[PDB]
């Protein structure tokens, strides 16, 4: 989920990642990748009566966002709108008001994710300081300390605030594996298991639209069959990608998803409407790749657990674990940091006093000085009568004078 | 607003004079991005003399919420804040 | 270059072989134990100089008393670079 | 043993670059060293123009500090110590760099050199006597200050007549001799000197802070920092001696009262 606002404290007039109710009177709209949770309010009636209505206003994104993104018939109205921009780049966007002719420069620098095809992130350069937005990033543990354009002279920017991806960020993700483990341990068991007959087919239970292509791609280069997916034409202009995937039925590994895809795999049928080739029943393993599932076992677990005689279950996370975003955040050292999304289990309050540690928040100062006037006894109660004998007692010392007037 | 020690109740003097900015959409939207301000602040108070001090100011007879509900309610255009309203008294 | 000023270094035999064997930092460590070996050396040239007049060679029991217990203790230190540089020294 | 010179002094200065009491001990050295070579080198005018330039300089570091670096402060006062040029520190200034770091005996070694050696050559002896007995009382020795005060800075009778008198723990009758003698206006021989005064009240503040007579302490601790009858109280904040001499007594008695 993006529990974002799509409006940074410090730019208020830049929404990214949602356009739904106080975005409409935004002068420039970002966009980090093409997942649904990021695209709220993007197809709205009433920004598409704005589009119509300015010309100054503009969606900037990765080029292959905007080749994602266009390619939907629901979104082809943003084909003039739109304005990518190549990562590491420090480009100039202008904040022109449509109504008034007041105008604003700032510094956009777009830096890669590593999530999906087009995820990237947004660093902004204005008069209210630095700010950086990784909006559904993985990053492992060591490579904050390799990203060029976070680094001024060999030290970390002076960031003000970082709006980060808090997707794991609780104790119960602690270390999840890197994808090239997953990788390999799914190489390995769709290889042995299509290796006995061409028959044996592998389903890929995958939720999110986009962000497996990498295992897709990888499966297909270390083992020569090509994945069946619904669509492929949204791949058209990019050619490392287009010739790992097909849109026959008639391959071994599969990716292709439907609503009720379950009952189907649990009647032995792929999503795709075959269910045999030759009239010879198909042997089918369904493999679903995700991460929530894991973070729930009790016990040591393994990458490819299974839990079932014709199902697996892959780690498989395009998301940073809490170690690797405590590492990104502690290495950032920022004034602020706010969390995009809260996790399922965790609440508000819980990432916060975790978040807030690793911020640049060591400015201490004493209590201010409460002055004590009007002490509160007025009149002297601890006051004697006099009475005395005066001649059990010695002599009263008599009072001093000093007269030195310096 | 000065009152910025207590968002809470900057946040009700925002929303409060919103009202009389000539009753527009974009003050609308200004109005429910302040109420849902207040309303996520106001959820994630624990300590009991905050949570005090906070029921105190969102219940006043002069900036409060009900107070504003109860004269915005001639105006269409504060529909969705004074669903939020109500969405966060619940 | 032109002139020879007398320094006594007796003075710091006690704070050097303190810090020879109770230095946290390890570069004061190592300096300190460098150099205390070389005023043992310098303590044995002394002792064996015959001063060609009428005095003897001046005594330094007193010294060697509380010396020779720390060398001991270096020679059998937990560092490498001590033990290999204070055994044979012992 | 066929080290070379190098194979002693580097480790030597490695060493002094790491430990401040070994550099300390190194640059007292040093300096003693090249202070007795100079003897045999040049001429005694130029000589004295060193010294002097040293006196100078060491004057100038102990007027010019703020963090009173023990080992500094002790090394510049235990050079001063060391060389009968050099014993003509100012008094004050090393007496408060004492006080700052916490070096109160170096300190009291050196002024009691410097009244030894420079006997034959406010006068500076007072003004030595009076910081030698500040420092004193800042360390206790309440015995060898009565000694100081009863040989050197006291010399009236009443003035002995009251320490006499405080030495048996009878501070009524040395508070009471202590306030004839500031109130007298009649000297046959000759006015007491300020230093005399001043020890008196001090010396009177003690004697009322021991008789818990609190009323006249406050009294005594304020009626000599202004020229109002009523005095102003943020007069104290003025002079260094008045915030070492009048405030605690003040705050004490001001405390005790409430
Ligand atoms: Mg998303
Ligand atoms: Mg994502
Ligand atoms: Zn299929």
């Amino acid at each position: 989920m993006s529990s974002f606002e799509g409006q940074m404290a410090e730019y208020p007039t830049i929404s990214i990642d949602r356009f739904d109710r106080e975005n409409l009177r935004a002068r420039a709209y970002f966009l980090s990748h093409c997942h649904k949770d990021h695209m709220k309010g993007l197809r709205a009636p009433t920004l598409k009566r704005r589009l119509e209505c300015s010309l100054k206003v503009y969606l900037y994104c990765s080029p292959v966002t905007k080749e994602l993104l266009l390619t939907s018939p629901k979104y082809r109205f943003w084909k003039k709108r739109i304005i990518s921009i190549e990562i590491e780049t420090p480009t100039q966007i202008s904040l022109v008001d449509e109504a008034s002719g007041e105008k604003e420069e700032i510094v956009v620098t777009l830096l890669p994710a590593g999530h999906c095809p087009g995820s990237v992130m947004f660093l902004f350069q204005g008069n209210n300081g630095t700010v950086l937005y990784t909006g559904d990033f993985r990053l492992a543990q060591g490579e904050a300390a390799r990203m060029e354009l976070l680094h001024s002279g060999g030290r970390v920017k002076d960031i003000q605030s970082v709006y980060l991806d808090t997707t794991f960020c609780d104790p119960r993700f602690y270390q999840i594996p890197s994808r090239e483990e997953c990788l390999s341990g799914v190489l390995e068991l769709v290889r042995s298991w299509i290796t006995r007959s061409p028959y044996h087919v592998v389903w890929l239970n995958c939720k999110a639209a986009y962000g497996y292509e990498y295992l897709f791609t990888n499966l297909s280069e270390e083992l020569g069959v090509q994945v069946h997916v619904n669509k492929l034409d949204m791949f058209r202009n990019m050619p490392e990608i287009l010739h790992h995937l097909t849109t026959d039925r008639n391959t071994q590994i599969h990716a292709c998803r439907h609503p009720k895809a379950e009952e189907y795999f649990q009647w032995s049928k792929l999503p795709c409407g075959i269910t045999s080739r030759n009239r010879i029943p198909l042997h089918i393993i369904s493999i679903k790749p995700s991460t929530m599932w894991f973070g729930e076992r009790s016990r040591k677990t393994n990458v490819i657990v299974r839990t079932g005689e014709s199902s697996y279950r892959a780690c498989f996370s395009f998301h940073s674990s809490y170690s690797e975003i405590k590492d990104f955040l502690s290495y950032l050292c920022p004034v602020n940091a706010y969390p995009n999304v809260i996790p399922v289990g965790t609440t508000m309050d819980k990432v916060v006093e975790i978040l807030k540690p690793l911020c640049r928040s060591s400015q201490s100062t004493e209590p201010k000085y409460k002055p004590l006037g009007k002490l509160k006894r007025a009149r002297t109660v601890h006051r004697d009568s006099e009475e005395e004998d005066d001649y059990l007692f010695d002599d009263p010392l008599p009072i001093p004078l000093r007269h030195k007037v310096p | 607003m000065a009152g910025s020690g207590a968002g809470v109740r900057c946040s009700l003097l925002r929303l409060q004079e919103t009202l009389s900015a000539a009753d527009r959409c974009g003050a609308a939207l200004a109005g429910h991005q302040l109420i849902r301000g207040l309303g996520q602040e106001c959820v994630l108070s624990s300590s009991p003399a905050v949570l005090a001090l906070q029921t105190s100011l969102v219940f006043s007879r002069d900036f409060g919420l009900l107070v504003f509900v109860r004269k915005s309610l001639n105006s269409i255009e504060f529909r969705e804040c004074r669903e939020e309203i109500l969405k966060f008294l619940c | 270059r032109e002139m020879k000023p007398v320094i006594f270094l007796d003075v710091f035999l006690p704070r050097v072989t303190e810090l020879a064997l109770t230095a946290s930092d390890r570069q004061t460590k190592v300096a300190a134990c460098e150099l205390l070996h070389s005023m043992v050396m310098f303590m044995l040239g002394k002792a064996t100089q015959m001063p060609e007049g009428g005095q003897g060679a001046p005594p330094m029991y007193q010294l060697y008393k509380r010396t020779f217990p720390v060398l001991l203790r270096l020679a059998c230190d937990v560092d490498q670079v001590t033990r290999q540089l204070y055994e044979p020294l012992v | 043993i066929q080290i070379k010179h190098s194979s002693l002094i580097t480790p030597l200065q490695a060493v002094a670059q790491r430990d401040p009491i070994i550099a300390k001990q190194l640059f007292s050295s040093l300096f003693s060293g090249i202070l007795k070579e100079m003897d045999k080198f040049k001429t005694l005018s130029e000589k004295n123009n060193i010294t002097q330039k040293l006196l100078q300089d060491f004057n100038r570091f102990l007027n010019t500090t703020f963090s009173f670096f023990p080992p500094f402060v002790s090394c510049i006062q235990d050079i001063s110590c060391q060389h009968a040029a050099l014993l003509s520190l100012d008094p004050a200034a090393v007496s408060a760099g004492c006080l700052a770091s916490l070096q109160q005996p170096v300190g009291i070694r050196l002024l009691e050199e410097a009244l030894l050696r420079l006997l034959p050559a406010l006068p500076p002896d007072v003004l030595r006597w009076v910081e030698l007995a500040k420092l004193y009382r800042s360390i206790g020795e309440y015995d060898v200050l009565r000694g100081i005060f009863t040989s050197e800075i006291g010399t009236k009778q009443i003035t002995q007549s009251a320490l006499l008198a405080e030495a048996r723990s009878d501070y009524s009758e040395a508070a009471k001799q202590y306030d004839e003698a500031l109130n007298k206006q009649d000297w046959v021989d000759g006015e007491p000197t300020e230093a005399e005064k001043d020890f008196w009240e001090l010396a009177s503040l003690d004697c009322y802070n021991h008789l818990a007579e609190w009323k006249s302490l406050e009294y005594c601790s304020t009626a000599s920092i202004d020229s109002e009858n009523p005095p102003d109280l943020n007069k104290i904040w003025s002079e260094p001696f008045y915030q070492e001499t009048y405030l605690p007594y003040m705050i004490r008695s001001k405390l005790k009262l409430l």
